[PDB]
């Protein structure tokens, strides 16, 4: 196979900035290189073919160059809606090899999380399990810390997290920390709180509720 | 005189095509004797030559394009024996299939085409002695002069086309 | 324009075979093009499986030759991918894409379909509501399902502003789980109800759930 090594694998630019992604091929592949944009959960979109031919339907902001063992993708005026992973793809010889990918993350003003807490529903309580949710909505950057307090007694191991990928519009993140308990351990305590640390916060913010 | 290529399955009469060039590979390693065997890597070599017709064949270009005044050989790198040699003809050679499992090529016309291709390979490589040897070997789609025709796929043995020396 | 939609089962227990069909609309499979299957795994990347011509010609990735079959159904205007002897290694997203005269670019793609190689059973999720600084936050908690994915919407696609459908997470039970949340002005909690529509086409449950305050 022909090895496609991109560079870098993850970068961070601003709205209006000029982004540059390189792709090195092991062999001389002439000009048979293609650039793909893939936004989260969507199918790849052909930006460029023949390392330079702007696929019709793509902005002229996007541009391609190189021929041989080195190639460049340039985005000459980055926008909120370019949050994607970009792939360089072989075409000279089967198998068409791909690059590992370059993760272009949109960088913006620091933003404080809206912290919401959710009690476990009366539905699930009957099932025998409780799922308390701590949401951190529209913040930046993805650095956050979430700790749980059950009657002030700190929790370790019973929480797990999941983060949305950056938004297309404002490029904020959203974080979810799920505290799961059994019914007997849930009925053992009253005040349930989650505390949040973030770069945008003056002090750590806590949100709480009493069982029932 | 004529040359009869054995083809299985038998191509019908209406697959009687024109050869418009072929694709070679210089055999690397080591006498002032340069050895060429018909290329059979992947379909992307045959593609990259771009002397390619709608007919998707290997070894020989069927119903492809013709050069102007005379044969023109081409390569992405004359030193890289990995890189194939796209030979393009000027005046085509007819391959006619009787549909009995046999396809025929004029010995005269083909020998002539070899003489020319040899001459040009000589210009490029500067040698004196040009040897055509049969397919180096591989998967059946390449090691044999293969092609599609009417949706059906055929193979032909071509070791009878590439077995001569030139000076 | 040309359009591709995949179909076929998103679960295949080990040893067995993955059958998957690309349906082509607004263009014939008897054109001048090739038709390709590509799989994509988080962490692993993009891997080209194989391609086929309208004239029954078939190119397969060396790594998968022993296992792979591509076929063209000219009557139904489709092509299909059949992978035998599947392993956990094949757990990925499977796209059908049409190049353009094996000229480099994979022009039009299909939406792709996810395929797990797991020896665990299929089951639907349970949907628990999530109800309560000037702005209010609602949600639907989708807990304990297999396999992926789930199709969570709000007010049947009328309220997609402010919505955040978090990525799933595999439990130690081997069941996926996630939440979908939504911000709405506080003064609208009583004026209207918000109803999430969770689909899970694996076990085909079209669960709705009303979210009302306390
Ligand atoms: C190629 O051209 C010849 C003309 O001599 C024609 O008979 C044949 O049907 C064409 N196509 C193929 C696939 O052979
Ligand atoms: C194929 O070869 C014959 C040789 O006489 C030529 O006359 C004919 O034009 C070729 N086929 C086509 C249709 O180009």
């Amino acid at each position: 196979d022909i090895q496609m090594t991109q560079s870098p694998s993850s970068l961070s630019a601003s709205v209006g900035d000029r982004v540059s992604i390189t792709c090195r091929a092991s062999q001389n592949i002439i000009n048979y290189l293609n650039w793909y944009q893939q936004k989260p959960g969507k199918a790849p979109k052909l930006l460029i073919n023949a390392a330079s031919s702007l696929q019709s339907g793509v902005p002229s902001r996007v541009s391609g160059s190189g021929s041989g063992t080195d190639f460049t993708l340039t985005i000459s005026s980055l926008q909120s809606e370019d949050f994607a992973t970009y792939y360089c793809q072989q075409s000279h010889s089967t198998p068409p090899t791909f690059g590992q990918g370059t993760k272009v993350e949109i960088k913006r003003t620091v933003a404080a999380p809206s912290v919401f807490i959710f009690p476990p529903s009366d539905e699930q309580l009957k099932s025998g399990t409780a799922s308390v949710v701590c949401l951190l909505n529209n913040f930046y950057p993805r650095e956050a810390k979430v700790q749980w307090k059950v009657d002030n007694a700190l929790q370790s191991g019973n929480s797990q997290e999941s983060v949305t990928e950056q938004d297309s519009k404002d490029s904020t993140y959203s974080l979810s920390s799920t505290l799961t308990l059994s019914k007997a351990d849930y009925e053992k305590h009253k005040v349930y709180a989650c505390e949040v640390t973030h770069q945008g916060l003056s002090s750590p913010v806590t949100k709480s509720f009493n069982r029932g | 005189d004529t040359i009869t290529l054995p083809c299985r399955p038998a191509p019908p009469p209406h697959c009687s095509s024109n050869i418009t060039g072929l694709i070679l590979t210089r055999q690397g390693g080591y006498a002032n004797t340069v050895i060429f065997r018909p290329s059979g890597g992947d379909w992307r070599d045959i593609a990259r030559c771009q002397i390619a017709g709608t007919v998707v064949s290997t070894q020989l270009f069927l119903n492809g394009s013709l050069a102007e005044e005379e044969v023109v050989i081409r390569s992405e790198d004359w030193r890289d024996n990995a890189k194939s040699i796209c030979v393009q003809l000027a005046t085509s050679v007819e391959i006619a299939c009787t549909g009995a499992g046999h396809c025929a090529i004029s010995r005269a016309k083909w020998a002539n085409t070899l003489k020319q291709i040899a001459s040009k390979l000589r210009e490029q490589y500067g040698a004196k002695t040009i040897i055509f040897k049969p397919s180096s070997g591989g998967d059946p789609e390449f090691v044999n002069h293969s092609f599609n025709c009417g949706g059906e796929f055929f193979y032909c043995a071509s070791t009878q086309l590439f077995a001569s020396t030139w000076f | 324009q040309v359009q591709l939609q995949e179909s076929g089962p998103g679960l295949v227990e080990p040893s067995g075979t993955l059958s998957l069909t690309c349906a082509v609309s607004g263009g014939s499979i008897s054109s001048t093009n090739w038709w390709t299957w590509v799989r994509q795994t988080p962490g692993t990347g993009l891997e080209w499986i194989g391609e086929i011509h309208h004239s029954g010609i078939t190119n397969y990735n060396p790594s998968l030759k022993s296992r792979v079959t591509i076929s063209v159904d000219k009557s139904k205007n489709q092509f299909s991918l059949k992978l035998s002897s599947v392993i956990a290694a094949d757990t990925a997203a499977y796209y059908c894409a049409r190049g353009d005269d094996i000229l480099t670019g994979y022009n039009y793609w299909g939406q792709g379909t996810l395929v797990t190689v797991s020896s665990a059973s299929t089951k639907g999720p349970s949907v628990f509501p999530l109800a309560p600084g000037g702005t209010a936050a609602l949600g639907c908690l989708v807990k304990d399902y297999f396999p992926e994915p789930v199709t969570v919407s709000w007010n049947s696609g009328a309220l997609t502003s402010g919505v955040h459908t978090f990525p799933a997470v595999l439990q130690s039970s081997g069941l996926y789980s996630l939440s979908s949340v939504v911000t709405v002005p506080s003064s609208s909690l009583g004026t209207q109800t918000y109803i999430c529509n969770v689909n899970h086409k694996p076990s085909n449950t079209k669960v709705d759930k009303k979210v009302e305050p306390k």
